[PDB]
């Protein structure tokens, strides 16, 4: 678990996964780069007659130890050439304020030597270690919030991780917002980005209000305008803690440093109501409950509304087929799938479980090949259907649209009265 | 809204809090001014040297806009954006020097120290020593009570 | 040129040295090591080729 | 920590403090004039100790 | 449940989850009832359990004066890490602690 | 021989931030008032707010509708933003109907005359698409300070209506307080004080209506102590 | 005086003292109205000084050294020794700084008194931190050891609210790493050991 | 209903002594409770009107402090015990009082010289001792109304206007839970008095000043 001077600027310096993993992982440096055989061939400005030319050395541990390359915070004049004589230089990994001429390559950047969260440490410089490494691996640790807030303050990579991140909608081609829905936007793409066949209408079905590996919210929000001109790659919808184009974290708060009578330290944490009255930190659970009926020894198990020694009440959230209806408000405890095995039956309710109580917000019913669907997954099935149906008929909609206009314009160059054209259906 | 015991500063010796704090209070007061400017409805003119000159605010820095390049409209696009505040940016070992956040301050019309003569409400007296109060971005963890419960 | 959304929002940057050098896309490892894994490479020095 | 924080400020004493050399009688009357603010509670004053 | 700094409560005073307590003192609470004569089938107890009854709440407000019981904070290093308290209920699921324990 | 200073003035300095004035005031008997006046008014000023709500054709409150710009959540979070001084009434269910493309504003809300909504300009909802519409029942309920909505679910033993979606009520409408004293001009006794109150609300009440209130539900208190 | 309460006032006296000195403290620390501001960092005056003095030593050791004069582990030595003394140097002015504050006097006199600088006034009160921390942060982090423990005789003449070098940063890293992974290490052999007595016992 | 506050419930007055006493008040409005308390604290400290001895004209004082002689106390300590002197008087705005002493022995305030519209909360409260039979005490003291503890040097040897006629006073907001409802707080007052006036009629008097001057804004 130790760290060596080879790994400068190698790999992650402070990221460190805790347990006995205690240096048992590592990460990634930002920006250098691999050799063919896996090797650290680490970025740097090859130091081109002393001035750091836009070369970048991509360079290995036995180069790196093989040349003298300078540290990037150096001073350097506008032609590169370094301000002062004994530049401190990292020479076969001794680092040390060595001869100008002596430099060989130059440092790459310096988030260089960082990796990812480790560059998002604001005025790190500034700053100790060991609390550092620890709200890294609480960043890691970081929950997702409700509403978004970029953090004010800025190491800059914030919106270049957010990119990173890929979660929100990002443009696949260049173009206007052409329809814009809650579920459905429509992105007119420009026909320079057309392909002769694409249509130029950018379809991007936002994500919104997902459960995660951790039950975890996930809603990758729209954040755009319709007809809003944007650059292909350009972020379209807001995703689950992605807001502004930036890495939407943290809620700026105006605080105070320090003790108020015994309720603040031991790092108490003093708590205005407000925020708690706006929710300032809300949050939502999504944990996937599913209900298996298992085809069992006497009869499978009977998912089905009819469950003896039971309330109607209590079949009050279930559906006709006792599937608890969608955004069904249920308990601790009820009966959110009504389920049998056999006795004549013995009810095998897959309840919904003690201490659990809220809306059903969704029921993916899958039936086992070979097992039919009830109206409910039916109906569920016939949505899907509408929506793809949708996004379908669009697309032929803007084809159609194509097919009669040229049309139009051809029976208008042929003479074909476009007042007559009009008043006729396009049909 | 916050509020933090002073001990675990030179205890944790992460003095990242308090560069964290003072340039939020900063870039919080200079968005109050554009905010202010906002809600005076002033001249997209003056609000414009105003967004200008803070953004303009720095030495040497490595990023130079120009908001005569965005437009009139995208001014005001950029200004409402910013309406809540001042985001600035500031990389590992690129954040802003102690003048820096002093000048942001100044244009934010903020005290330069940081610390604040809040009196305490529920004293209902003034807080005996300048108290640095200032901006700052907390996180809660997936540590939910619930299942501590 | 500037991009739109980076019109959008100009955060100061008090970042003083020069970006010489893009950040890298951070997918690299991932991507070039599927990308690898997919091929049906002529060399047949990696992958299933 | 912060009861020792708080011990230390009351025993912080101020030279040329708000009102020093004065004469309370007993901790009633220092109670009364430095929670009136009459008096910094960093001030080096002579009270009867019993 | 999560320690919480209970710097209100004297070196005897416990910050008891009330929810917690209410899931402690249940059989507890049942005799209580039974013995408020409120109670007299425990199903029906544990209904109005269920119901939370401010009756029920000022019941258990009534049980807990002086009831002490054990409680424990890892890790077992000194026998001082496990001490009980006069414990009070506070209004939620947190574990309110004195200062210098 | 104790002078109580009146309500000297309310100096608005908008519609829902406004400039009290209190004189001539005993030496540091000011201050007191001062804090003690807007702990009260922060603390149960009471007012009215959107409580239930019930939008035809919506079953779980964490969803969205098409051409509607945001979700339902969203949409409640956007109904949090809402100031209004209602006259007579204590438990209203509002209206809102909002068609085709466009932002629904504060005035889009169907309204009658028994809630003035303080700022019509506010925006309501945005329905993007001229075949979207909006159209909802807002239960609009008097009361007072910051309560969570959560509280009232089980207090509501019945079920609520599938879509009978609720929402917390900070019908508290003070937006913020403050309190400068000055020393007011009366004579030669340099001991009268020109309290200077600011008071920023929601601009649903009048900074002395408020003030005459608070001072009611002052001296009730105070009842019990003057019985001492 | 806690130690004087169990003696003279037993147990139960005692304990009633300590819950009231707990709640005054409480209230005393909050009227006390004092944080800490980054600017209360005032890192030394000639800090920049001796980092000078110290830099023609080590010029004059390694002239030596380069003439042969000196030893390279000679060199070695006297440059850990001067970083170290010059480590001292600022960690004492910076205390020294830090502690005092003038002040004039009831007849207007100036006088050093103790300084309520929050840092030096948390240092006097001791109730957290240490004058190292102090000399970390506003004096100077001062010569660290190579990860082997070799004093790696470069002394980080910055302060921790100065800012950290690159260089230094990366050199303090090696030395935290080490610690935290020791803490996870010893987390482990005295529940054995414990384990082993009371099973004895 | 909604204005409908939380009026407290007559706990008690814990009668600890004449001059301090405790104060029990619950429930309380959350933080109207700590509020009222801290209002109520100002106002005792400052508001508590009365006589005090101001200015003392004692016989060949010349020093502020000074030893004196056949009497175990200085002139310094006579003149802190001088503003010590408590009583309840009626009447006079302001009253220099005699005090006639002589002889070996200690002075109490019952040896003030002392004519009948001023009640000496205790004559016995030592006004010194003095040591020798042959010494002789002589003295008059400006006992001059006023209120609050305005200092001696906020103003014939002039003695801090203590007129606030309390010793200390305290109070506690505590807890309450009312039936199922728990976050009520609850307002325990410690008061300590000069004695002259009675706690629970010092608090109705307080009380009654504060609505006095609220009722403009009534």
């Amino acid at each position: 678990r130790d760290v060596h001077p080879t790994h400068y600027g190698r790999v992650c310096p402070i990221e460190t996964p805790e347990g006995p993993n205690i240096g048992l992982i590592n990460s990634l440096s930002v920006y250098a780069q691999t050799n063919e055989y896996g090797f650290l061939e680490t970025p740097y400005r090859k130091v081109t007659d002393g001035v750091v030319t836009d070369e970048i050395h991509y360079l290995s541990a036995i180069e790196e130890g093989n040349y003298v390359i300078a540290q990037a915070n150096s001073n350097l004049d506008e032609e590169g050439h370094f301000v002062e004589d004994l530049v401190t230089c990292r020479s076969k990994g001794e680092s040390s304020l060595f001869s100008r001429d002596q430099v060989d390559y130059m440092d790459v950047s310096t988030q260089q030597v960082v990796s990812v969260g480790a560059s998002l440490i604001p005025f790190l410089e500034h700053d100790d270690a060991n609390r550092a490494l620890m709200g890294a691996n609480m960043q890691r640790q970081a929950v997702p919030t409700l509403r978004a807030d970029k953090p004010l303050v800025g190491t800059g990579m914030e919106r270049a991780v957010a990119v990173d991140s890929g979660v929100t909608a990002v443009a696949k081609r260049g173009g206007v917002v052409q329809y814009v829905d809650a579920s459905r936007i429509v992105i007119k793409v420009n026909e320079d980005e057309m392909y002769p066949g694409e249509a130029g209408i950018d379809i991007y079905n936002l994500t919104k209000y997902t459960r995660s590996n951790q039950n975890t919210c996930i809603n990758q929000m729209p954040c755009v305008s319709l007809g809003e001109p944007v650059e292909r790659g350009d972020v379209l919808a807001d995703g689950p803690s992605t807001d502004l184009g930036e890495l939407a974290l943290g809620q700026n708060m105006r605080v105070a440093f320090m003790p108020w009578n015994g309720y603040n330290f031991e790092d108490s944490i003093l708590v205005s109501e407000r925020v708690v009255q706006e929710d300032r930190f809300t949050t939502i659970h999504i944990q996937e409950l599913a209900c298996v009926s298992r085809d069992t020894k006497l009869g499978p198990e009977e998912i089905t509304a009819d469950i003896p020694n039971v309330g109607e009440a209590a079949l009050s959230k279930l559906d006709e087929s006792g599937i608890v209806y969608i955004g069904a408000e249920v308990t601790g405890g009820d009966i959110l799938v009504g389920k049998v095995t056999p006795k004549d039956v013995k009810d095998s309710s897959l309840r919904v479980p003690n201490g659990v109580s809220g809306t059903v917000i969704d029921v993916q019913v899958f039936t086992r090949d070979g097992v039919e669907k009830d109206k409910r997954a039916l109906e569920i099935e016939e949505m899907q259907l509408k929506q793809a149906k949708k996004d379908l008929s669009e697309e032929l909609q803007i084809l159609e649209a194509g097919l009669f206009s040229r049309i139009r314009a051809v029976l208008v160059a042929g003479g074909v009265e476009a007042e007559k054209l009009d008043k006729l259906p396009r049909d | 809204d916050i509020v933090l015991n002073p001990l675990g500063v030179p205890s944790r010796m992460n003095i990242g809090q308090i560069l964290e704090t003072h340039l939020g209070m900063a870039a919080k007061g200079i968005g109050d001014k554009i905010n202010a400017m906002l809600k005076q409805q002033q001249e997209v003119a003056k609000l414009r040297e105003f967004i200008q000159r803070a953004y303009d605010l720095g030495a040497d820095v490595r990023q130079k806009v120009d908001l005569s390049t965005f437009s009139d409209e995208e001014v005001m696009r950029l200004a409402e954006n910013l309406r809540k505040g001042m985001p600035i940016a500031t990389p590992v070992f690129d954040g802003a020097k102690e003048a820096e956040i002093k000048e942001l301050l100044k244009l934010g019309d903020l005290p330069t120290s940081g610390q604040i003569r809040l009196y305490d409400g529920r004293t209902g007296e003034q807080f005996e020593r300048p108290v640095t109060v200032g901006y700052m971005y907390m996180l809660k963890l997936n540590h939910l009570v619930d299942d501590k419960m | 040129v500037y991009s739109y959304t980076e019109k959008k929002r100009i955060r100061k940057d008090f970042g003083k040295r020069p970006q010489v050098l893009d950040v890298p896309y951070l997918l690299s490892i991932q991507l070039d090591s599927f990308q690898k894994f997919i091929e049906q490479d002529p060399e047949g020095q990696y992958g299933l080729e | 920590q912060d009861v020792v924080l708080g011990l230390y400020y009351m025993t912080r004493d101020c030279v040329n403090a708000k009102g020093e050399g004065m004469v309370l009688t007993g901790p009633k009357e220092a109670e009364r004039l430095y929670r009136s603010g009459l008096a910094s509670l960093h001030a080096r004053v002579k009270v009867r100790i019993t | 449940s999560v320690i919480t700094v209970g710097p209100y409560l004297r070196l005897h005073q416990c910050g008891l989850p009330k929810k917690m307590a209410l899931e402690l003192f249940k059989p507890f609470i049942y005799g209580k009832l039974e013995l408020r004569g409120l109670a007299t089938t425990i199903k029906a107890a544990k209904k109005m359990v269920e119901r939370e009854e401010a009756v029920v709440w000022d019941i258990l407000d009534e049980v807990i004066r002086e009831h002490p019981v054990l409680l424990n904070r890892a890790p077992t290093l000194h026998r001082l890490g496990i001490q009980a308290f006069e414990p009070v209920l506070i209004e939620g699921k947190a574990i309110q602690l004195h200062p210098l324990v | 021989e104790f002078l109580k200073p009146r309500l000297v003035d309310i100096e608005q300095v908008s519609s829902t931030h406004a400039k009290v004035t209190l004189e001539p005031l005993e030496r540091g008997f000011g201050h007191t008032l001062g804090n003690a006046l807007r702990r009260i008014l922060l603390s149960s000023m009471p007012g009215c707010a959107v409580t239930e709500v019930e939008i035809d054709g919506v079953l779980h409150e964490y969803s969205t509708k098409e051409g509607v710009q945001e979700d339902i959540l969203e949409i409640l979070l956007n109904l949090k933003g809402l100031a209004v001084r209602v006259q007579g009434k204590d438990e209203v269910i509002l209206t809102l109907n909002k068609s085709g493309i466009g932002p629904v504003t504060a005035a889009d809300i169907t309204h009658d005359g028994d809630v003035e909504i303080v700022k019509p300009q506010h925006v309501i909802c945005h329905l993007t698409d001229e075949n979207a519409s909006i159209s909802m029942r807002i239960k609009v309920q008097r009361g007072r300070g910051y309560v969570p909505a959560s509280t009232r679910i089980h207090s509501e033993e019945d079920e609520r209506p599938i879509g009978r979606l609720l929402v917390d009520a900070c019908y508290s409408p003070v937006e913020r307080i403050a309190y400068n004293v000055e020393a007011a001009r009366v004579e030669q006794r340099t001991d009268l004080d020109k309290l200077v109150i600011e008071m920023e609300t929601n601009g649903t009440i009048d900074p002395e209506e408020a003030i005459r209130r608070a001072a009611t539900i002052l001296a009730e208190q105070l009842e019990a102590f003057v019985d001492l | 005086m806690l130690n004087t309460c169990y003696r003279i006032l037993g147990l139960k006296p005692t304990v009633i003292f300590a819950d009231q000195i707990m709640y005054t403290g409480f209230a005393y620390a909050a009227r006390s109205g004092a944080s800490v501001g980054i600017d209360d960092m005032v890192i030394p005056e000639k800090k920049h000084e001796i980092i000078s003095e110290a830099e023609a030593e080590v010029a004059e050791i390694q002239e030596q050294f380069q003439s042969g004069l000196v030893t390279a582990g000679e060199r070695y030595n006297k440059v850990i020794d001067i970083w170290a003394a010059a480590n001292d140097r600022v960690s004492k002015a910076m205390m020294d700084n830090l502690q005092t504050e003038t002040v004039i006097n009831r007849d207007g006199q100036e006088e050093k008194q103790v300084s309520f600088n929050s840092i030096y006034m948390m240092a006097d009160s001791g109730a957290r931190g240490s004058a190292a921390q102090i000399r970390q942060l506003a004096g100077m982090r001062g010569l660290m050891a190579k990860p082997d423990g070799s004093i790696i005789e470069t002394p980080i003449t910055a302060n921790f609210r100065e800012g950290l070098n690159v260089l230094q940063y990366f050199i303090s890293t090696h030395g935290a790493r080490k610690g935290l992974a020791d803490t996870a290490l010893k987390t482990a052999n005295s529940g054995y050991l414990t384990r082993r007595l009371v099973d004895v016992a």
